[PDB]
């Protein structure tokens, strides 16, 4: 009645247009428009989007479809994405291609990730999501986070000691342990003891290098309160609060 | 599964690329864009070379689309310079220059791609849906 | 309801001649008339009000009263829109329209009241700039021109 | 379309521009219809770099500026226009033009940064 | 500034010499702005985002 | 004197607008220098500047002067989040510890990453799952246990994907916080709920164990890259500032007037 | 004779127009001088430059090329009204009446599928 439109209303209108009988010819017009498609971030794909892309580019000749994505990064299920659509797409298509080389992290962290996720079979508990061991880069094989004592390992699982603990006490103890490790890295980093070494080049660890990865706002405020007690300033990048509420 | 080479990918039918975390996905996308522009691959190539306004790239995040458009523009300019000079400093650009036999027609096509880079068909999902609803409004029934 | 009185008033305006010889508006052809002449007048000196108002009062007899207006030094261009310019028997004439006339309803709009309105609303500077613009226009257009 | 006319009389009055500044260099390269871009087909042309045109470091004719917001952009532009007015003693703000891609988006920021200047800093807009 | 065509217009299908488009008009406007500048040319564009500090690329003409 | 200068501020606000009045207020009172001299006042100054920019952006679209005050009071009373009305970063030069959620860390890069709450999990209660054959969204309004189990399986798969996203963002070093967390209300029941989480499904191989079993499963996968240590509660000293001095800087001053009185006017301009 | 004046800048063309006007005077003083422009700022700058060169700039008409072409159509060929019957709004209000009458044809089935689904006289206009 008002004539307005929404973000998902465009997808619903295109799916209803391709659902009709004449709109198939419209799909041929799309085959006249772009005889190719390269779809990035296919893990964040609604079923309407995949129904459209199957309506246009299923089996027609001279048109190519390239679904470039990652099933191990589909974390937007709260937004509307769905991994079962990706499993249906993997069951429908025939060819699969993967990227072997990893250019970001040190080979110690890569070996830790390939060791932790390949303990059992089907670690993602689904049959259509297999895990493969990725390979580290040749240019980044000399990355070392060195401490005052010796070379610090990649993954350090700080096991909190005790039989049974609550939620708030565990969060407070692990926030205090993280703040103590942060202040130890900053106290030894300003004297040239804790370093980041690429081959022979060295860099002291500043406050911008250490980052705490949380999941909720309450535990982020807990980390910020446990870190501001030791005279360490910290920023919250995920702060979406309005300026008018201050 | 098999390993993915950007200069040996058959661009026929439906293909599923699984790019892991930290891999060069935007570089592989730019390599496949240059492959679709110049028409490289031999037997696994496209039947005809396409222009900039015929390659459709769909990415969800708008900043990712802007970064990919800027990177593809920079790659087009670098490949045009490397084809005019018959030399480059990148090994993938070296293999791209080794795959082509002609240099003048490829340089003219890269110059026309640089001039038509503003009219590139690299949009988002909702932007592509709105453009298809506004373009063919008769068969769809959109205002 | 105003329409049948307005048209006879318009013809009463058109029947009234406005000249020193008695020339009406119906004797003017389409090529002789020119409505809404827009002119641009340049000035490269800083326009001093004290050097201009005294030059006006030296020759204009209506500047006996009318204490001088104050304005800043204006250097540049001046826009103007003359209502009507028309020639007749080889002589050019200017015509402007003023139609507010709120304070008069009787026949008191004589030459004294019109001169008082010209002194109050300060239309003397506008008419002098119109005469200067028309003199420059007839000098630029017509060769061998005399004012 | 103009050259296709049969009874057309073509007259050319082109005043040549002496190439000294960078903007005058660009205008002379456009008027003379020549290609000054060095591609470097050989390694001898790629090694040496003196075959191009020398650009003086004090030549502030063409400058490119990177800003972070529409407010900071015109805030930088106002200071740069003040520096340009201070650099030349004979320079009129009428001879200065500012063109924006969208007038309605930037016009609040332009009015904000042009009204906030004090009396010694205010230029009319 | 890009203005998409109506789609069912026949002038966009078979272009002639005297046809006018907004993209070519904007490119000729940039050329006339380059030529019409006598003394100084100033160009400013948004390069970094104010929200997430993302790199914003300039136009193809610049 | 304060009432007179506030009446002058009202005159500037009625003639020139919002930002000229705010700039004259911040220049006459010199509150910006006092907020920059105070430690922790730079974020307040950036918030004041953003509020001033938003008030200037909203003041041009409104004719009345009280309408902007009503709009500001309404936007104070309305905590709705727009893309323009969000808080920005306060400083960029000073290095700070960047706390970032797992969804906002997708595609980024960090040298050292600390994960203190990677063992905390939450059980999905509602029965909204997907069929394993038709791959369609099935919403079960009745409390059937099969739908609850099929939704908890998808919740555990989402938690494992979040664990892989959070693990694959470190470059040099990542640290994990492991603890025998029990979601059940019983304190000492002989078993912990780490097998109900994403990390314990890989540590304990999808089997319920105890704290000693979790410790043996941690110590079983010990390599050169993977190590463990106990949590030590202790603080010695907060930090050292090690500040440095600032060099001298000055501002240029314009010598003359910017322009003469050049304007193209009419007769009405001279009257 | 159609005279075409090619020049690099606009000041040479303005000086040539000034020299043309001062060289050949008009026989009719009340005849307007047709200078075809596209925008109002171009006509304003031309008026200011002609006032600077001549001391005055009056009775100079700046019409559109389409308006001048239709005026020459009226002046040359008789029995033609001053306004065209085929305008944008006139053809729109004509086609809003004509399109429901032409829906029964076979060639207009696409517009019938676009229009006869739901219509509160919004898609038709």
């Amino acid at each position: 009645r008002r004539g307005e439109l929404g973000f998902d209303d465009m997808l619903s209108r295109l799916d209803s247009a391709l659902r009709s009988e004449s709109g198939e010819v419209l799909a041929a017009a799309i085959r006249t428009r772009f005889p190719v498609a390269m779809i990035d971030e296919f893990q964040d794909t609604d079923p309407q989007q995949y129904r459209i892309f199957r309506r246009i580019w299923h089996h027609q000749p001279e048109t190519a479809l390239l679904l470039i994505g990652d099933p191990k990064q589909a974390i937007y299920a709260f937004r509307g994405a769905d991994i079962f659509t990706y499993m249906k797409a993997r069951s429908e298509v025939h060819a699969h291609y993967t990227l072997d080389t990893n250019w970001r992290s040190a080979p110690g962290m890569v070996n830790s990730v390939n060791k932790l996720f390949s303990q059992t079979d089907d670690a993602f508990m689904f049959r259509e999501i297999p895990f493969i061991p990725v390979k580290s880069a040749g240019k980044n094989q000399a990355l070392r986070f060195v401490f005052k004592g010796e070379t610090q390992p990649a993954m350090k699982m700080w096991l909190m000691e005790g039989e049974s603990c609550g939620v708030g006490d565990y969060q407070s103890t692990m926030a205090q342990v993280c703040a103590a490790q942060i202040r130890d890295w900053l106290q030894a980093g300003q004297r040239g003891e804790a370093l980041l070494m690429n081959g022979d080049d060295a860099r002291p660890v500043r406050a911008s290098d250490i980052s705490v990865l949380v999941r909720s706002r309450q535990e982020a405020a807990q980390v910020r309160d446990a870190l501001t007690l030791l005279e360490i300033p910290s920023v919250y990048l995920s702060n979406r609060d309005s300026v008018f509420e201050t | 599964a098999e390993t993915l080479d950007p200069l040996r990918l058959p661009l026929q039918g439906e293909r599923l690329i699984e790019a892991s975390a930290g891999t060069g996905k935007t570089f592989t996308i730019a390599a496949l864009y240059l492959r679709l522009l110049l028409g490289l691959g031999g037997s696994a190539a496209f039947p005809r070379p396409l222009t900039v306004e015929e390659l459709l790239v769909v990415t969800f995040t708008e900043a990712a689309t802007a970064e990919l458009r800027g990177r593809i523009r920079s790659n087009i300019h670098e490949l045009r310079i490397a084809c005019l000079r018959e030399t480059t400093d990148n090994p993938l650009y070296e293999r791209l220059l080794e795959e082509i036999d002609d240099k003048a027609q490829a340089a003219q096509w890269l110059l026309l791609a640089e001039r038509q880079m503003d009219e590139a068909a690299v949009f988002t999902i909702h932007g592509f849906c709105q453009r298809m609803l506004n373009l063919n409004a008769f068969e769809s029934g959109m205002l | 309801q105003w329409e049948p009185v307005l048209t006879e008033w318009i013809t009463a305006v058109l029947q009234a001649p406005l000249n020193e010889t008695g020339v009406s508006l119906s004797q003017l052809s389409a090529r002789n008339k020119q409505v809404e002449m827009e002119f641009y007048l340049p000035i490269s000196e800083p326009l001093i009000a004290s050097q201009l108002d005294t030059l006006i009062r030296q020759f204009d007899p209506l500047s006996a009263g009318c204490p001088p207006l104050e304005f800043m030094q204006v250097r540049g261009m001046l826009k103007g829109f003359i209502d009507l310019v028309f020639r007749h028997e080889g002589r050019y004439y200017l015509l402007a329209y003023k139609s507010n006339w709120l304070g008069e309803d009787s026949s008191a709009y004589t030459q004294q009241a019109m001169a008082a309105a010209m002194q109050a609303h300060r239309y003397d500077l506008q008419y002098q700039l119109y005469t200067l613009a028309l003199h420059r226009y007839l000098r630029h257009r017509i060769a061998d021109y005399d004012y | 379309l103009l050259s296709d006319l049969e009874s057309s009389q073509e007259l050319d009055a082109f005043v040549d521009v002496t190439p000294d500044n960078l903007l005058h260099n660009i205008q002379s390269d456009i008027l003379e219809l020549e290609n000054r871009a060095v591609a470097g087909v050989n390694i001898e042309e790629f090694s040496r770099s003196d075959n191009k045109r020398p650009l003086d470091p004090l030549d502030s004719s063409i400058t490119f500026h990177v800003c972070h917001s529409p407010q900071r952009e015109v805030e930088v532009l106002h200071d740069r226009l003040l520096a340009m007015l201070e650099e030349d003693p004979t320079l009129t703000p009428r001879d200065i033009i500012v063109m924006v891609a969208d007038i309605d988006s930037y016009s609040p920021f332009i009015q904000a940064v042009f009204g906030s200047a004090p009396a010694d800093r205010y230029l009319p807009y | 500034r890009q203005l998409a065509p109506l789609g069912f217009d026949l002038m966009s299908q078979k272009p002639k010499r005297g046809d006018r488009s907004r993209r070519d008009d904007d490119r000729y406007l940039f050329l006339e702005a380059l030529i019409s500048a006598q003394q100084k040319l100033y160009i400013s564009y948004i390069g970094r985002s104010i929200q997430d500090n993302s790199e914003r690329f300039p136009s193809v003409l610049v | 004197v304060v009432v007179e200068e506030f009446d002058g501020y009202r005159q500037i606000w009625r003639k020139r607008g919002v930002m000229p009045m705010l700039r004259a207020l911040m220049s006459a009172r010199n509150i910006a220098e006092n907020l920059l001299a105070t430690a922790g006042g730079e974020r307040r100054l950036t918030d004041i500047l953003h509020i001033s920019e938003l008030l200037q952006e909203a003041g041009t679209q409104l004719e009345s002067e009280h309408a902007l005050v009503r709009w500001l009071s309404q936007h104070i009373l309305e905590p709705d989040s727009n893309a323009s009305s969000q808080q920005m970063r306060l400083e960029s030069d000073k290095h700070l510890v960047q706390i970032v959620t797992i969804h906002k860390s997708k595609g980024l890069e960090y040298p050292l990453v600390w994960l203190p709450f990677i063992t905390n999990f939450r059980v999905q209660e509602q029965a909204f799952y997907h069929d394993r054959h038709s791959f369609e969204a099935v919403l079960d309004l009745n409390a059937a246990p099969e739908s609850v189990d099929l939704a908890e399986a998808e919740r555990l798969a989402e938690d494992l994907r979040l664990l892989y996203v959070a693990l694959t963002r470190s470059v040099w070093h990542c640290s994990l916080g492991v603890a025998p967390l029990v979601r059940r209300r019983g304190d000492k029941k002989g078993d912990t709920d780490v097998h109900q989480s994403a990390l314990g499904r890989l540590l304990q191989k999808g089997e319920p164990q105890d704290a000693a079993g979790l410790r043996t499963c941690i110590e079983a996968l010990c390599d050169d890259d993977i190590a463990w240590q106990t949590a030590q509660t202790g603080d010695n000293q907060p930090w050292q500032v090690n500040d440095v001095s600032t060099a001298e800087l000055n501002a240029k001053t314009l010598q003359r007037l910017p322009g003469d009185n050049w304007r193209v006017t009419s007769y009405s301009g001279l009257q | 004779m159609l005279r075409v004046y090619h020049s690099n800048r606009l000041d040479v063309l303005e000086a040539l127009m000034e020299f043309i006007v001062e060289r050949e005077r008009l026989d009719d003083p009340f005849e307007p001088e047709m200078i075809l422009v596209q925008s109002t700022g171009m006509a304003q700058w031309l008026q200011m430059t002609l006032s600077q060169k001549f001391g005055i700039a009056a009775n100079i008409d700046f019409p559109l090329p389409a308006s001048f072409i239709w005026d020459m159509f009226v002046r040359v060929l008789p029995e033609i009204p001053k306004e065209s019957a085929f305008n944008k709004q006139s053809m729109s209000w004509k086609l809003m009446t004509l399109l429901p009458q032409l829906l029964e044809r076979e060639d207009f089935t696409l517009l019938r599928h676009y229009l006869t689904d739901d219509s509160d006289k919004r898609k038709l206009f």
